[PDB]
């Protein structure tokens, strides 16, 4: 159910790992500090528009 | 495309179109990587041999911007048939690498069950490319893209005599004549998720286009993402 509402505050990938919201993000984003943003990694990051 | 509207500068920047022999544009294709390209198998059967094209947005003019890479491989599903269009979906690598720049940006890859579960389930996706603007009608000289609602499964299943696989899924209308056409073959359907677009589908076949009561097939790339991981 954890990700069933407001994609459980990730940015991009939600998942539920031991009853607790794991996000992540496509290759090249990385993980912010707060475990739900995602950040590029380098120019022209996927799913950009230029 | 039919309806719609033209591309703006940076906002459709994983389309590429694939030109054969003679230099026409006959299918689309989204970018991936600097070396690999997303189209559907049965491109590969409209030209003997093609090269890629990125950065083009005006197909009459000369940009200074765009580039044709050539196809060092090509990578088509196996259980691609003619009499199905069912696993409608290869991988191209290109012989030199693709710079990023404008108009020229990957789509990324969707994750399997978090996109069948909260991408797929959003309201629309988006579709573009450089085909028919309307059923027999001229190829587009300009990028085109088109908002385009998903089908429910079952209105999917009954608009067509043809079977639509768990490999496929429909998107478009009813009866407002907005779709994608013949040349738009290959190209992108992605679907936005706070800010960043992903790409969901392949632009893969239609009863004509913009008929009353047919919808727009496209390849469920979620089904292939084991698939083109590996193929890349
Ligand atoms: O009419 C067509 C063409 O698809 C019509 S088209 O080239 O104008 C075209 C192409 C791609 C499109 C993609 C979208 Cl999303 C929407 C509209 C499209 C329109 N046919 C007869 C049906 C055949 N077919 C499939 C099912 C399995 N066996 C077949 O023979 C495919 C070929
Ligand atoms: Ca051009
Ligand atoms: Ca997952
Ligand atoms: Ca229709």
């Amino acid at each position: 159910k954890l990700c069933s509402l407001d994609n459980g505050d990730c940015d991009q990938f939600c998942h539920e790992e031991q009853n607790s919201v794991v996000c992540s993000c496509a290759r090249g984003y990385t993980l912010a500090d707060n475990g739900k943003a995602c950040i590029p990694t380098g120019p022209y990051p996927c799913g950009k528009q230029t | 495309i039919v309806g719609g509207q033209e591309c703006k500068d940076g906002e459709c920047p994983w389309q590429a179109l694939l030109i054969n022999e003679e230099n026409e544009g006959f299918c689309g294709g989204t970018i991936l990587s600097e070396f690999y390209i997303l189209t559907a198998a049965h491109c590969l059967y409209q030209a003997k041999r093609f090269k890629v094209r990125v950065g083009d947005r005006n197909t009459e003019q000369e940009e200074g911007g765009e580039a044709v890479h050539e196809v060092e491989v090509v990578i088509k599903h196996n259980r691609f048939t003619k009499e199905t269009y069912d696993f409608d979906i290869a991988v191209l690598r290109l012989k030199t690498p693709i710079t990023f720049r404008m108009n020229v940006a990957p789509a990324c890859l969707p994750e399997r069950d978090w996109a069948e579960s909260t991408l797929m389930t959003q309201k629309t996706g988006i579709v573009s490319g450089f085909g028919r603007t309307h059923e027999k009608g001229r190829q587009s000289t300009r990028l085109k893209m088109l908002e385009v609602p998903y089908v429910d499964r079952n209105s999917c299943k009954l608009s067509s005599s043809f079977i639509i696989t768990q490999n496929m899924f429909c998107a478009g209308y009813d009866t407002k004549q907005e779709d994608a056409c013949q040349g738009d073959s290959g190209g992108p359907h992605v679907t936005r998720f706070k800010d960043t677009y992903f790409v969901t589908g392949i632009v893969s076949w239609g009863e004509g286009c913009a008929r009353k009561g047919k919808y727009g097939i496209y390849t469920k790339v979620t089904a292939f993402l084991k698939w083109i991981d590996r193929s890349m």
